């Protein structure tokens, strides 16, 4: 089967260097234009360039001139994307493409994420947040963790060890000062709370820090 | 440099119904050498029709790219809840190779409220000096939502900090996170906050407050 | 990948001298080699195949003319100035419109324009340039053993009968080692970074369609054309006119769409179709075959003791040479098949030879069908298969009597010389003595002359041998003959050669 | 133009059917034919000029068929 | 030092320099460095003899790493040619053009 | 084509001091022909000097221009209070004939805090049903000044209109009007109005404000 595989998604800070692998398998490498697409973590996907495979010659669209370097590993037949200068533009999910050439690119690298910033690793602040008179909707009271102030992602929040799967939406962690917050929340019914402990668990593996809150009326 | 557009940049629809997405090529005549580039969220993208004709190998005859050189369309007849997705089309003519703004396949449902609940700040983040007043506004759809967070009666767009649930895998809602945060002392020094959401299921915002000097 | 059925099939006749030979190889013909102590080989190639391209450069077909402006100036106020000159999309022209006091000046007869039309591009189209690394040759071998109808024509027995092989060569990978099983491993010895140039031409994508055009040629084409990337051109006026000015109305019109000139502008161009690549349906290449691990099966076996009963009738493939597929009724298979050919039954004795050397039946099934050629010769003939009272023969006649063979083949030299070059004295194959030299006599010959003059097309050069003729016509002796050199041959028979 | 200073020929390996190749044939003859057939009353008047000049008999007929193809598309 | 002992890859292509000679850096999967690299220049692989002569005399892999990209010139010769590098299965070539 | 620049955009002064008035050309060299041009306020300019370096007939001997071809000043070695003007030069080596951004002659003095007075909507204005809340910022030098309209401890920049005077005559101070213009509903559904303006003056905004709860 042919599969473009890469290198793994990193962390980076503004101005260093990266370069994301790409292997090939499956195929004869010489013989497909290999391809880099930018897929910046908002915007669709923006193709890179693509750097010839049998001489080994890049190529790059106007925008990904100059700050970019395609190589092209032979015999083991990998490919590089090495971006130089790593700049906050350069956080994106990056993608090796092989080319059908003329019919494009077939595949895809299974996907690098480049996060280039300067942030260190950073405890969660977990908040049980509890409903008040409005919050109790129906029957259920909604219920809510405020997962604050980490870096970097992910946080794994789950609610009373992940036992309350269904009323629960864990809400998009996103960059705070580069740090992260994700205010997730239960949906449970007032007969289970707070009858029943409602503990938003909230690990983060990044700092290694699993805080869990039980949820307390106000 | 060669534009492509691809139209709609979403589709609400049923599975098994038709939903067309179309695309155009903004220069030449691009002929063939366009194609359809699945794409689902946090997956290298999957590449469907090629030449704009011509499925690949993996990608069923549901899938069918049409249309030639100008202006071009990605069909699937049956679309499905395995193909809800985000698509590209990719005109290879030249280089450069671009891509259009996708389309992207939602399954369309019921219209539901999102379930809007308030929480003030911990007690255990009120004692960290900051205060985030979080509003979930929960299994809402479509999408289609606006917070809006008044405080003392004037409305404050500041420290508004949203975060919402995709179109939700159980019930294809939306769900969403609106959170004011506020420094205590402002957290303090005004009382009710209120955030109000205004979702097409509604004709008004879905009002959800507390004036901290209730309870 | 064999040579069944092939349109061109044209026959290697083993000299021994090496297992190793040269060749001239190429996706039209299968050339089919018949040797000592080997079997029937097929060699031609599948196709050429470019792997991977690269853009030289793109050309706008067909254009656009948007947004039309023109701004006037009065008689005396000179150069027109319109700011669209500081946009390339713009393009701006300047002019004039003579005035009366009726039109905007209180001055009569002259004025000035500046005509900017915003150029853009309705339908462009792009070349490319092959390298030779991404070139590979795909070259179809077989030899012919024990065959039935499907296993000769599908590749897929020929495989596990080990009879055939598909591969690739390039200049990096320029001889292959390619094992035969039970005939054992022949190699090919190839010039990968030979077999065209690659630089030579372009291909050129017009439409879905791509198309080779000569390097040189392809900017010889005047037209708005494109940095291979993207933008800024050179010409897009030339798509584009402009008008008369009528006070201070002037147009600019995108000519009608060029496209089908650019088919026009192509007439030698080949068609070359890309896939993952190019697929070059001719081919040129010089590979060279090593028979020696090359072996024989069948040296083994003895006489087939049952029934010979055709499942295919005698037949000529075309070249000269009578196919027959053989149900074999015995069951003593494997065995070798006794079968010749001859004249008449009147005698025993072989008068033609095997195409098909070691006629064998490959398994113990009886009524096997056995797809094997041989050679009759000139004349009337019979077949006899086997010795005996088992022998079905079928009269066969070839009307191909003698000389013409020698004739043709006579001719078929001057038509293997042309178009071949230099190369023509490649089917000098092993060469030396004459062929050392013939090519190198041709080769600056070659490398002259025809070329020199070269650019001639049909009756440029084809009305030229009755000028060249009858300048030999008045001439002195000793002259004429020099004044003969250039007439006849690489002019006339080229210009005879085509005919039509 | 695009329809002139042709491709063709390629003439590069190329054993095969170019992309328009029947083409060819009639190209030099007949449109130049076809002007000097709607112009007959030229074509009688660049015929005698060549028995005119050169005084050699068969070299004055050679100047007159190019001249009839030269003066089609100049 | 002796021949080394594996199998070569180019690890670029043969590319004429312009001024008439080329090439290679071979990226050679043997370990058996520090070793004197087998390579010539030669017209047939039917025929071992060196036609062209080389740039770089005495190829040397530096060090015992394995895959070790090692660029080394020679000249080709009038016309056509290959080079072999190594020998036998250890002999990877090339068949690369000087139209002197 | 050929661009100037006048530096500075206005100088506070001692009339009677030195202040050389620069000007540039962007392109070329302009050699001569640059001109100096005083505008007072609602005049026509006053052509000063022509070719930079000379003055006109009307134009006293205290202008001085000068600087050579890509650079120019005017030089008025005595300001006045007549001096006082809007002064303009002018490239004409090339048409098209343009200006550099002015320099203008401000008499300097001692700085004057604004004398800050706000208004809220007279009773024929609430009678109105408009209401505005008018704050005079009389009598401060420099014009330098920021004005805010604070309400509910909410700052509301909405409904804010400001007309200041010049350089005031006698004092050479400059006044100000801060003007918080409001719906009486609005007016009314909020409560403390805050005129509160920073002025070079003073570190901090000069508080005048009223509560409608207050009086």
């Amino acid at each position: 089967q042919v599969q473009l595989m890469e290198s793994g998604p990193e962390l980076k800070k503004p101005g260093e260097t990266v370069k994301i692998s790409c292997k090939a398998s499956g195929y004869t490498f010489t013989d497909y234009s290999m391809h880099w697409v930018k897929q910046a973590p908002g915007k669709g996907l923006k193709w890179m360039g693509w750097i010839n495979t049998g001489t080994g010659e890049p190529t790059f669209a106007a925008d990904f001139k100059g700050r970019f370097a395609f190589s092209l590993e032979t015999s083991a037949s990998t490919a590089y994307l090495q971006i130089n200068n790593l700049k906050n533009e350069d956080t994106a999910s990056y993608f090796c493409a092989r080319g059908v050439g003329l019919y494009g690119v077939d595949y895809w690298g299974q996907g690098t994420s480049v996060t280039v910033s300067s942030p260190k690793t950073t405890p969660p602040s977990v908040y049980p947040l509890a409903p008040v008179c409005g919050d109790t909707t129906g029957s259920m009271v909604t219920l809510g963790c405020l997962v604050k102030g980490y870096f970097p992602e992910p946080v794994t929040v789950t609610w009373n060890s992940g036992s309350l799967s269904s009323g629960v939406h864990t809400f998009p962690a996103v960059l705070q000062s580069d740090l992260y917050t994700l205010s997730s929340s239960v949906t449970v019914p007032s007969s289970t709370w707070p009858s029943e402990t409602v503990t938003c668990n909230v690990a983060h593996p990044a700092s290694s820090t699993k805080v869990d809150k039980k949820i307390v009326p106000r | 440099d060669i534009v492509l557009t691809q139209s709609p940049a979403s589709l609400a629809v049923s599975l098994g119904q038709r939903a067309t997405i179309s695309c155009r090529a903004s220069q030449s005549v691009s002929t063939s050498y366009m194609h359809w580039y699945q794409q689902k969220p946090g997956q290298p993208p999957r590449l469907l029709i090629y030449l704009v004709s011509n499925l690949e190998s993996g990608v069923p005859s549901r899938f069918s790219g049409s249309g030639s050189g100008t202006d071009f369309t990605l069909n699937i007849h049956p679309v499905e809840a395995e193909d809800e997705a985000t698509y590209y089309c990719q005109h290879i003519r030249e280089l450069t190779r671009s891509e259009a703004g996708p389309s992207w396949l939602e399954i369309k449902r019921a219209d539901a409220a999102p379930t809007v609940s308030i929480f003030p700040p911990s007690s255990e983040q009120l004692t960290s000096g900051g205060a985030s007043v979080v509003c979930f506004l929960n299994n809402f759809y479509p999408k289609d939502i606006n917070v809006k967070w008044k405080i003392d009666g004037s409305e404050r767009q500041n420290g508004v900090l949203n975060s919402w649930t995709d179109q939700d895998s159980k019930d294809s809602t939306y769900s969403m996170s609106s959170t004011l945060t506020l420094t205590k002392d402002e957290y303090e020094r005004h009382n009710s906050y209120t955030c109000e959401a205004t979702h097409k299921t509604s004709t008004s915002p879905i009002v959800k407050s507390f004036n901290r000097n209730e309870c | 990948f064999n040579c069944l059925g092939m349109g061109n099939r044209d026959f290697i006749e083993g000299a021994s001298g090496a297992t190793w030979v040269d060749l001239v190889l190429e996706g039209d013909s299968c050339l089919t080699i018949m040797a000592n102590d080997k079997p029937t080989l097929d060699v031609r190639m599948i196709n050429i195949e470019a792997s991977q391209l690269a853009e030289v450069r793109s050309y706008c077909y067909h254009a656009s003319v948007t947004d039309i402006s023109t701004v006037a100036r009065c008689p005396m106020t000179g150069e027109a100035h319109n700011e669209k000159r500081a946009d390339s999309s713009y393009v701006c022209k300047q002019g004039f419109t003579d005035r009366g006091w009726g039109n905007g000046c209180g001055l009569f007869g002259k004025g000035s324009i500046d005509t900017c039309a915003k150029f853009s591009c309705t339908s462009k189209a792009i070349g490319r340039t092959i390298q030779p690394e991404n070139i590979k040759y795909e070259v179809g071998i077989f030899v012919h053993g024990t065959t039935t109808s499907e296993n000769h024509g599908n590749y897929s027995a020929q495989v596990g009968a080990s009879q055939a092989a598909k591969f690739t060569v390039t200049p990096n990978a320029p001889s292959i080692t390619l094992k035969l099983g039970d005939y054992g491993e022949v190699t090919l010895d190839c010039e990968p970074r030979s077999g065209l140039n690659t630089e030579a031409f372009y291909v050129m994508t017009v439409g879905s369609k791509s198309f080779l055009v000569h390097r040189e040629w392809f900017h010889d084409l005047a037209l708005p054309w494109t940095p291979p990337s993207s933008t800024a051109w050179r010409n897009r006026e030339l798509l584009m006119e402009f008008e008369e000015a009528h006070a201070t109305k002037q147009s600019v019109v995108a000519l009608g769409s060029q496209e089908g000139g650019l088919h026009q502008a192509l007439a030698g161009a080949i068609v070359v179709e890309y896939s993952s690549s190019v697929k070059l349906t001719s081919g040129h290449l010089k590979c060279r075959l090593k028979m020696d691990k090359l072996a024989l099966k069948g040296t083994t076996y003895g006489m087939c003791t049952g029934k010979f009963s055709f499942a295919k009738n005698p037949a000529d493939t075309g070249h000269g040479t009578v196919v027959i597929e053989l149900s074999y009724s015995g069951s003593d298979g494997p065995c070798k098949i006794p079968i010749v050919s001859v004249a008449s039954l009147n005698d025993m004795t072989p008068v033609g030879r095997l195409v098909t050397v070691n006629p064998f039946v490959a398994t113990s099934s009886a009524n096997s069908k056995v797809l094997v050629e041989m050679e009759p010769p000139f004349g009337d003939s019979y077949i006899v298969v086997g010795r005996g009272d088992k022998q079905i023969n079928h009269h066969w006649h070839k009307a191909g009597s003698t000389l013409g063979k020698a004739f043709l083949t006579t001719l078929k030299g001057a038509q293997r010389l042309a178009a071949l070059g230099d190369t023509a004295w490649d089917f000098g194959s092993i060469g030396g003595v004459f062929n050392s030299i013939g090519k190198a006599v041709h080769q600056v010959f070659g490398g002259a002359f025809r070329t020199l003059f070269g650019g001639m097309s049909w009756i440029t050069q084809g009305l030229m041998g009755a000028l060249l003729l009858w300048m030999g016509v008045n001439a002195r002796d000793r002259s004429i003959a020099l004044a003969f050199l250039a007439t006849g041959g690489v002019l006339l028979f080229l210009a005879t050669n085509v005919h039509a | 133009s695009v329809s002139v200073q042709t491709h063709g020929e390629s003439s590069l390996v190329n054993k095969t059917e170019t992309w328009l190749d029947s083409t060819k044939a009639t190209r030099y003859l007949m449109k130049t034919e076809n002007w000097i057939i709607r112009n007959p009353g030229y074509a009688f008047l660049a015929a005698v000029l060549g028995w005119m000049l050169g005084s050699n008999n068969g070299q004055r007929v050679v100047f007159t068929i190019l001249l009839l193809l030269v003066a089609p598309a100049y």
